[PDB]
């Protein structure tokens, strides 16, 4: 499936994922494209910050779903 | 808030692939079912052991 | 991957295997460690005795899976 990660600075990363993929692995995928390290990444979906050891399916992230990315400092 | 909520009711969403459970709850279930196979397999092993020993002594 | 073979006498052999490995080859691996010949080995998984010409994948033996070992006489 495919989901989207919108930055606050006018970038929409398009990821190739599976419902079984861990949040941690999704943040690795973002690294593959954007070069941002996983520990410098906050992911948001439906008002929650996404927890590393949980999966997309745990949050009901389906086809087309859109998350947000905030950088840690 | 829909029908897709995890069957253990721990608040997270379940997965069709994991029969209704979330990632963490599915792990516990998986470990639970694995514990049972080891136990049953040990019991099988015992039977096969007793049988090999009986079949052996049924020689000399 | 890694699977475990428990004896009835307080030994757990830890094997290094692939899903493609044949039962016969797994019994060769046990020989490498324990010196027990393949034809003196009964392997058990999920209530079945494991057939020599079949593979781990045929029985759904995955990561961490635990079999049992009974000696033939
Ligand atoms: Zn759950």
């Amino acid at each position: 499936m495919q989901i989207f990660v919108k930055t606050l600075t006018g970038k929409t990363i398009t990821l190739e994922v599976e419902p079984s993929d861990t949040i941690e692995n999704v943040k690795a995928k973002i690294q593959d494209k954007e070069g941002i390290p996983p520990d410098q990444q906050r992911l948001i979906f439906a008002g929650k910050q996404l927890e590393d050891g949980r999966t997309l399916s745990d949050y009901n992230i389906q086809k087309e779903s859109t998350l947000h990315l905030v950088l840690r400092l | 808030q829909s029908e897709l909520l995890c069957k253990k009711g721990c608040g997270y969403y379940g997965n069709p692939a994991w029969q209704g459970f979330c990632s963490k709850c599915w792990r516990e279930e998986y470990h639970k079912a694995r514990q049972k196979q080891i136990q049953e397999d040990w019991e099988l092993a015992e039977r096969l052991q007793r049988e090999e020993e009986e079949a052996f002594a049924s020689s000399q």
